[PDB]
């Protein structure tokens, strides 16, 4: 303690050490710096915005040679904490950043052994940026990413190796929304205008659908339902309008409401939405000819009631389905006739979107 | 005053912030803990973050500041600012949305034996797990890690002052009460590393003030999920049968949708007013679904197939049971009416099961 | 100027003066400081979130031995400006900090008097966080508090005093939502883990009620009207329906409207709310019963028609009021039997709710 | 640039020059300093939240004796330009600052001319605060405005003049809501507990009102002559209640949503919200009388009739108004007596309305 | 090693870092211009912002920063902290809600010759004016001004290294896809000011990938916006004439309110969406005060007018005009019809007449 104050002097008096300058033995020679990164939690995953918030700790290892010491020269010290900042240390940061804070969060102290070799590992909340591809609402899994390069340095003075391809999960709270499915990290290598190197760590994530499978898929599934049913109901009732205008509102509602939590990105359309919206455009035809069918409906007195056309309705379709008053009739078949049809396409719809995910 | 200047002085004359200060290179240094919350704010259920305010007591040791107060007028407890003198690294393990500790770092007593008095304010925001399930009456156990960094156990131990949190300048003022604030201490070895690292994990246990909740949100939607089974009993021919049941579901709808935008949106639990309001509408869609096949068989009269064993089913045998132009509509009439009543029974029967259910917990 | 270079330079020239350490003649005595503050704007009272935002001038008052000089020996200087960061002040701050700023925002200068009396003034904005009594919405007096103390030095070497009990309105922009009742302020003593002074000022804000007056009051209290009149409505038309639904689920609308302005604290109901919610109960209840008149209202055949709950309603409780058209009757009377019951209730309920504020 | 190093060295090297001290050659003379401010844009006017969004570049110019210099001596430089932070300058601040920033944004260098004058102009964006007055929505001018003056040095030691009485719209991109009507500047004096000098620019702006005037003006004027129609439709419809409802509850829906844009004072009633809540009370009064028409309508066995009241409204009222079917026609007379009168009070509305503004 | 520290240090023995670094008092530098973009964000069109992720690639050269490589072991290019050189003011004209420039300041190099390249990055919010027609087909120019504040042309000149921006390393994943981004070179003078000032303005062209709104907004509002002459259709003595109204009128102010919410809330040009939608209001509010005076009329028969030459108008002249107790009363039921037929008509002509003025720009 008293020595570390003068190890520490030693090491850090300016006139030993230049921070600003990278400290490898040859110019020809390069160094290498290890790249560990640790999940504590995953925060948030904000598909609207396209964004996942981790906090992070990423193991930084190099080694000095200028800050080797004898260990029998002072007090047999092996290790010494040293501040960041006032070492050098490679300028690795992240190159996927919304509206990011590009270095780390602490600037921890950084733990150096006596044969000069360097731990570091400061704590950060980065706020990666992903593509969120978002179609089989809510069973998604995600592919996001973050790179971790040095913005000083090119593959010419620091190169970059991983301890591991998958990061650690070593201290992590598993409570999000998501499950971890994977998590490898590749080295990449590609000339731009300069030489450089890539750290690229995927996150795949599940999430775990109970949520929204309760809260936005159940009653939406509940409300299409009812489209259908809309045909069911005599005109006489008067609220063939009623029970029609209400179930489109709810979808487009519903609709609405989903379009506010995906991402507004045109890459491809939510599943659900799709669905939602299809039905959407069935009701809407639906609500046209439920009219269709009321105007049939309530007048005889100086109408055409052209025989071709009461004898193709109530004489030839009526058992062709089931295999003024006849005003009244006219309505109930050409209203019974649109109702096979969308039991069938409704089913023959619902067939062909599932089809789709299987 | 000119002696306060000269002993600090030579306090600072040849002190190096950067030394880990003690005695012994083994010897350590203990640091004490002392919690004191000052506010409440933000218990965000949807983030799963809580906004706490705080002061940090924090008192360790350095041989190195010690001195004589009669050298020196009797000056025994100087303040000194912080950023001069060596300061443990304490941190929140478990920030979200945060600088992680001591952005504020105010000023600390020095006792004339060497030990440091350090209380900084600081705002955190701990990332808890939020269990909702009997909301608005809900506990909530939040914690907020508080360790070392790049010291282990060797080199820095850590020190519980109280084990409860200090709650004595606290502001009261919030929706919610303190059930208990408990400090724990905990020691580990984390998997990247070597050493052991010890922390105090201090679990904030906090009950929900419902009253607010209750009144908003529980009230009206029981009053408005009465009206489920009311439909049924309304006449076909009053032609508002439906009218009253759009109005349910959608009234439901909107409430389950309103809660869902508070609850954070996790697949742990589900949230049992949630779900509570989840069934409702799974009835009384079922009961439009009914409502409208009441109202199709119910009008027409001519060219009715009006089998027999059905209406002698309903007529003659069912409207006892259930009870212990105009002949043909009529019948239908009736018919319609026992249907009718028939699943006025079904849901009577069913919602206040599913009630007991729901009160299953509280019984 | 050029005489003000060479006071400055012996005033700051470290040797005389060390900032890190309080000026007090003996170790025994105290310092005084003197706090007085003042109102430019009070900006933003927020009471969802129990916050007051208000831009401040405080006045710091202190003497300090080491900063004295003779007018005489320097071009008779009375008075010289000092950067506030350089010499000592007592680290005076807010202890009521909502998302907080502790101290003040920017730092001016301070006015230093050749006697050694120190002037300072800084601008500050601040967070004040103040629980929001929200009853007799929306002609509510706030009572909200800022706590001033020094976070460093206690009741030993440091004693706080006020210039004025009433907070300075010197340069306030009057334009708020809110009326300045009462602006006094406490000096505090106890004894905690340590003794300590608080300064404490009450700010009491009056809310100059007429917008919410107009665009929340006015329409719930139209709408609420409506409760009752339902029931007028025969039951032939219809829509003793539509009408009864839409009273219910405007006045929820109003009354989650009213939630979600008001703090979402349990510490009491908003007085509006409480009544909005009773006459919402009334409506539900007055939905069941509308309901309950069109079943008794639309079928006789096959039907009890029990005499003497016929007589009881037709013969003995139409005088009684009024002092299968029978059927239609028999609705009619059970109808306006519960509307002389709410015309009652509602404007006893009122003259209960409009009791507790008289 | 060689000799540049060297005049920039003789100038700020400290023992020349010290910041912290204002230049002026007497201490009994004064410095001014000229003020004069330019709009680069103008960015939000948020009404609710009574702030003004500019970006600005304030031209401030004084003078030191300190920093003059012969050019002969170096080669022939006039003109050199300076680190603001490393020399003195006039801590001119805004006293108008909503969670304001109170100095300028940038700090950019300072340009120094040989005979020791300063040209100074940071870029800031300022957020200003000011009383929206709220009336003539939305074709409504605002005079919003913004205070400068030193916070340090008061009317003794610093003077400040302006350049121009108008602001300089120099590089103005003109795209706003907003047109710049008048944008003048006065310098003002007052005794507080010190003399101080005030600089205030007034920004008069006028709202191009096309927009509101489109997405809510006409539909709420839309919607508000539905109002009256309501009489019009028969009893016998049954939906002289939907259309009665469905009017008021749009009407309360955009007396809301202009709530939410206004700004929360009370110190006055915008003119919209006043007509648009007004004639909502004349739809509830509407919407009563519409319920009393209907059981005037519905029911003729055992009813009053009362003659003197049958001949007043068939045989009476009828011929002035022009000039059981009885009792249909009793509520066809009540109607439109009721009708006749809200034709006449809804334009007598709107003339009243209209005169204001005219 | 030893040799790159012994650099810096003859480097800056005394070299000062506000001097305008050139040979000659008169000689200017020239600073070179790569925009290279890494993400475009938000586009936020109500506020009229555009938040970008940029490098902004600066190069210049400095006589005082010269060396020889063979007497220093042929280091070349040295990486120097820019903090401590001197550095052009390059700045944002145009920026809102935000720090005008080079917040961050990371290292730059320095060549053996004195020449100095930075390329730090930093967040731009632009704003650039938001032109709402062709809504959600629409091109956006946005443009961002660089320039230098302090220094006229006569002292710094800026040069366009591309005058496309680098697009190299973009963030591919949005809403938006390029269509093209220009640099151009501009210079002129300021009205407060005496010189000429240079600027380089970058005018990014972005068109919004329309298919996410035309989902949830088009399509919805015109499956609305159908039945606005549905209603006519309808017989009168359903009644649910006017229910029909009311939710169509209703549902399309909230579309249109809907979207003013998220349209910049400019006087420029009217959002042709909104125009649209704002006409379908007016024909439907005139559709429902028609529709009331279809049902007026059509119910009564005793004490009415019926005055010949307009029930002649209507049955006798008008039915085939557009077609190429119960006498009274059915007399009624036919004229409502032909009053209704004939907006029918109305109402589908001009419709299809309003949506071909839609269409004229496509046209
Ligand atoms: C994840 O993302 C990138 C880009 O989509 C892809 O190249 C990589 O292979 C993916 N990794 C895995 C393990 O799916
Ligand atoms: C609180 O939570 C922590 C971890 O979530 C758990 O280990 C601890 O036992 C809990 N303590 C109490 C008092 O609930
Ligand atoms: C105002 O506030 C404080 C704390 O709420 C209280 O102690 C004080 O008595 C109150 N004073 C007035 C005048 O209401
Ligand atoms: C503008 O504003 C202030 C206060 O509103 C007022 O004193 C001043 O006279 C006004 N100026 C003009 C030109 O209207
Ligand atoms: C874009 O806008 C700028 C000015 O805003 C204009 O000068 C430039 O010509 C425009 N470029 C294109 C391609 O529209
Ligand atoms: C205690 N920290 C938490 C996990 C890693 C460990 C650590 C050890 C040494 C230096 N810094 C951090
Ligand atoms: C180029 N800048 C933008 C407008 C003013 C001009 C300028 C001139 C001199 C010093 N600073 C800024
Ligand atoms: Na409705």
């Amino acid at each position: 303690t008293d020595t570390e104050e003068r190890l520490v002097e030693h090491l850090l008096d300016p006139s030993r050490y230049n921070k600003l300058i990278r400290p490898a033995t040859n110019g020809s020679e390069l160094v290498t710096v290890q790249l560990m990164v640790s999940l504590a939690q995953l925060i948030s995953v904000h598909e609207r915005e396209q964004i996942m918030t981790t906090n992070v700790w990423l193991t930084q290892e190099w080694e000095d040679y200028r800050l080797t010491w004898k260990p029998e020269e002072f007090d047999n010290m092996k290790k010494v904490r040293l501040p960041s900042k006032h070492i050098w240390l490679p300028d690795v940061v992240l190159y996927n950043n919304a509206d990011g804070m590009y270095e780390v969060s602490f600037y921890s102290n950084a733990v150096v052994s006596y044969d000069g070799s360097i731990f570091w590992l400061p704590p950060a909340i980065y706020k990666s940026a992903c593509k969120i591809e978002v179609k089989h609402f809510p069973f998604d899994q995600q592919n996001c990413t973050m790179k971790f390069r040095s913005w000083t340095y090119d593959r010419t003075e620091i190169d970059l190796v991983l301890k591991s391809e998958v990061a650690s999960l070593d201290d992590f709270t598993p409570s999000g929304e998501w499950d971890i499915v994977a998590l490898p990290g590749r080295r990449n290598e590609n000339p731009d205008d300069s030489t450089y190197v890539d750290i690229t760590y995927d996150f795949i994530i599940r999430r775990k659908p109970l949520f929204y499978t309760i809260n936005l898929i159940i009653p939406c599934v509940l409300i299409t339902s009812l489209a259908i049913l809309v045909f069911y109901l005599p005109s006489d009732c008067g609220e063939k309008m009623t029970l029609c205008i209400s179930v489109l509102l709810a979808l487009t509602v519903f609709l609405l409401l989903i379009s506010k939590i995906v991402p507004p990105t045109s890459l491809d359309v939510p599943l659900v939405g799709k669905y939602l919206m299809f039905t959407m455009v069935l009701v809407t035809f639906s609500i046209v000819t439920s009219v269709c069918v009321l105007n049939v409906h309530h007048r005889s007195p100086t109408t055409h009631t052209m025989a071709p056309w009461v004898k193709v309705v109530f004489l030839e379709k009526l058992p062709a389905l089931l295999f003024s008053e006849d005003w009244k009739y006219v309505a109930m078949v050409i209203d019974r006739l649109f109702l096979w049809i969308f039991v069938f396409v409704c089913v023959f719809g619902t067939i062909g979107m599932f089809l789709q995910p299987l | 005053a000119h002696a306060e200047e000269r002993l600090l002085k030579k306090l600072f004359s040849g002190y190096n912030k950067w030394s880990r200060p003690v005695a012994n290179i083994s010897d350590v240094v203990l640091v004490r803990f002392g919690l004191s919350i000052a506010q409440l704010i933000d218990v965000d259920e949807k983030n799963q973050m809580m906004t706490t305010n705080v002061w940090v007591k924090q008192e360790w040791h350095d041989y190195k500041l010690r001195w004589d107060p009669a050298d020196y007028e009797n000056v025994t407890s100087i303040r000194i600012p912080s950023e001069l003198i060596w300061r443990p690294d304490i941190v929140l393990y478990n920030n979200a949305d945060g600088d992680f500790a001591v952005t504020h770092l105010t000023k600390a007593h020095l006792f004339h034996d060497g030990r440091v008095q350090w209380t900084p304010p600081a705002i955190y925001k701990s990332s808890c797990s939020i269990d909702v399930t009997f909301f608005p009456f809900d506990q909530q156990n939040c914690t907020m890690k508080f360790g070392s960094w790049t010291y282990d156990k060797a080199k820095i131990d850590l020190v519980n002052m109280h084990s409860r949190v200090d709650q004595l300048d606290f502001w009261e003022s919030g929706e919610w009460v303190i059930v208990d604030a408990v400090g724990t201490y905990n020691t580990r070895k984390y998997e990247c590393c070597a050493e052991i690292y010890p922390d105090i994990t201090y679990a904030f246990v906090i009950r929900r003030l419902p009253l607010f909740y209750t009144i908003n949100l529980i009230i009206p939607c029981l009053l408005i999920s009465c009206l489920t089974v009311l439909v049924f009993y309304l006449p076909s021919e009053c032609g508002e049968k439906i009218t009253l049941c759009i109005s349910v579901l959608l009234s439901l709808t909107v409430f389950l949708l309103l809660i869902t935008e508070i609850i954070p949106s996790t697949s742990l639990v589900i949230p049992l007013i949630g779900e509570y309001l989840l069934f409702t509408m799974i009835f009384v869609t079922l009961s439009i679904v009914i409502t409208v096949f009441v109202l199709n068989v119910h009008h027409r009269s001519p060219r009715t197939h009006t089998m027999p064993t059905w209406v002698r089913r309903v007529f003659l045998d069912i409207v006892p049971r259930l009870l212990l132009e105009r002949s043909v509509k009529e019948d239908w009439k009736y018919v319609a009416m026992v249907i009718d009543r028939i699943f006025l029974w079904m849901f009577i029967i069913v919602c206040l099961l599913g009630t007991v259910g729901l009160f299953l917990p509280p019984w």
